């Protein structure tokens, strides 16, 4: 019952509640400095989490997702996506949540 | 006329009223027994319920207090007309407000809200919602203020239209709430939209404070845009309403009216009548009185001295700080025009010394005055000189004669050529 507006130009976390009709701050996502994070907020497994990628100068992109708690206002380290399985995505990519069938789909071949 | 209401109900009600100053445990029992006497409804037992709630609030007995307040809310939509019930419930709310249990206060408020929703107590209902909105504004709350405003607007919506024709007072209160809100957020565009909608649909009976607030906002908007007459009229009506009511905003509204009346030029005084022995000698208004006295006397030196002496209450307002430059320009222009009326061909440095300003400012003011056709003269910048066209000839009859001469003589030449 809450809307989580994440990012904007950054790491702005502005939480809105329908029953309360107010905007409030919770915390800032822990991210390395001198970088432009690409935030993606989506519901996973009935739990609020984020999918963000950090890019620096002369550095490679890193993919990592964090587990966020409502009353803790902290993004605990849930899982770090290894580059051996997932490669760079880009800038205009979009994310959404849904159920799929592994058998019908095919694994994407890519060298670690 | 006369009408036998009841004898025994009043007798026991007054007996319990006398008992109220004795031990409350017996007064509550007697009042509850007054409700048992009639059984159906209450009438004098309606007031007995109010007294029971008061005495229970004395000895901290809330559960049955709120149950009996629900009984009174049902009694409002009963043989007791919704006339004195509103005063009774306002008094009950004020008595509850005596303590500091905000949770109990808001439980009481929400039960009242739902009961009044059920009782379709239209007038009473938006009066209560407007009171709640004023309370929220006094605490700078907008989360529930917005919901109250939306509900009131929807109640004012005539399905296709967003407004009724007799709920003009409803929309008046709604727009007063929104005017306070957008004064908090200083949103000029929403302010002008609100003022326009109010001016159009609000036409109805106002409460003096609401009319004063809306006219104050209108004057603010007009003097922000540039209209001096409209801002002066709006401040005039707002200050009249504040005079009637007694709100502390009276002094600020009067200061804004003083600023507005000085900006419409044409030599008018805002401290003349209402600012009298009571208000003219007021310490917070004496500075403005002296300012406009200098404005009447066109004393630029004294005006600037008062501006510099009371700057903590003259330009302290950011708006008056913005307008002080224009006011100084206007008063300097008036003094210059008055000084240069009686004669012609006057040097610039003398004018600069008289006006106690720089020579460049004097030249700019002279150029602006000549551009406005107020000065029938021209400037010699090489010698720092202002030469006025005295135009003492007062002729221009020869110009008419010359035009008459040439037009008809050419007319005669054309006629002779055509006729031959």
């Amino acid at each position: 019952d809450k809307i989580f507006y994440i990012g904007g130009l950054s790491v702005t976390v502005e939480i809105y509640d329908v029953n309360k009709n107010e905007w409030k701050m919770a915390a800032n996502i822990p991210a390395k400095r001198y970088s432009d994070p690409c935030v993606r907020a989506v519901v996973i497994s009935n739990s609020l989490c984020v999918f963000m990628r950090e890019t620096h100068l002369n550095e490679r992109a890193k993919y990592v997702t964090y587990q966020y708690d409502l009353e803790l206002d902290r993004w605990s380290l849930r899982q770090h996506i290894s580059e051996r399985v997932l490669w760079d995505l880009g800038r205009d990519f979009r994310c959404t949540v849904g159920k799929l069938y592994p058998s019908c789909l095919e694994e994407s071949p890519w060298k670690p | 006329s006369n009408s036998e209401p009841n004898v025994d109900l009043e007798n026991q009600y007054y007996n319990s009223k006398a008992l109220k100053e004795d031990d409350p445990k017996a007064a509550l029992s007697s009042f509850q027994k007054v409700l048992e006497l009639e059984g159906e409804k209450g009438e004098w037992g309606f007031k007995a319920l109010k007294q029971m709630i008061k005495i229970n609030f004395k000895l901290t007995n809330f559960p049955e207090m709120m149950n009996r307040y629900k009984q009174l809310l049902t009694y409002i939509r009963s043989a007791v007309t919704r006339n004195y019930s509103e005063k009774s419930i306002n008094s009950i709310l004020d008595y509850i407000s005596t303590s500091k249990q905000m949770d109990l206060l808001q439980e009481f408020y929400e039960t009242t809200l739902e009961a009044l929703k059920d009782a379709k107590n239209d007038r009473l209902w938006f009066k209560t919602n407007t009171k709640l909105g004023k309370l929220y504004l006094e605490r700078e709350e907008y989360g529930k203020l917005q919901k109250i405003l939306r509900q009131l607007h929807q109640s004012c919506q005539t399905d296709d239209g967003e407004d009724d024709l007799k709920k003009g007072t409803q929309l008046l209160e709604i727009y007063a709430l929104e005017i306070q809100m957008y004064t908090a957020q200083k949103n000029n565009k929403k302010l002008k939209a609100l003022y326009e909608q109010s001016l159009h649909i609000k036409s109805a009976i106002p409460h003096p404070l609401i009319m004063g607030v809306i006219r104050e906002c209108g004057g603010k908007m007009h003097l922000r845009e540039g209209e001096f007459e409209k801002a002066h009229t709006d401040f005039f009506e707002a200050f009249k309403n504040y005079d009637e009511s007694g709100s502390p905003r009276r002094t600020t509204c009067l200061k804004y009216l003083v600023l507005a009346n000085m900006l419409m030029k044409s030599g008018i005084n805002p401290f003349d009548s209402q600012e009298a022995k009571p208000y003219k000698n007021d310490p917070e208004i004496l500075a403005m009185t002296n300012l406009v006295s200098a404005y009447q006397n066109n004393d630029i030196t004294e005006f600037e001295k008062i501006l510099k002496t009371n700057h903590s209450n003259i330009m302290d307002d950011p708006f008056i700080r913005e307008h002080i430059e224009e006011l100084l320009r206007n008063i300097r222009t008036q003094v210059l025009i008055k000084l240069i009326k009686p004669y012609t061909r006057i040097h610039i440095p003398f004018i600069s010394k008289e006006l106690n300003i720089d020579v460049a400012d004097v030249e700019s003011l002279l150029v602006q005055c000549i551009l406005d056709n107020t000065i029938h003269g021209r400037i010699d910048q090489v010698n720092q000189l202002l030469e006025l066209d005295h135009q003492k000839r007062g002729g221009a009859r020869y110009t008419a004669l010359d035009k008459w001469t040439n037009q008809l003589n050419s007319l005669n030449q054309a006629v002779v050529s055509k006729l031959a």
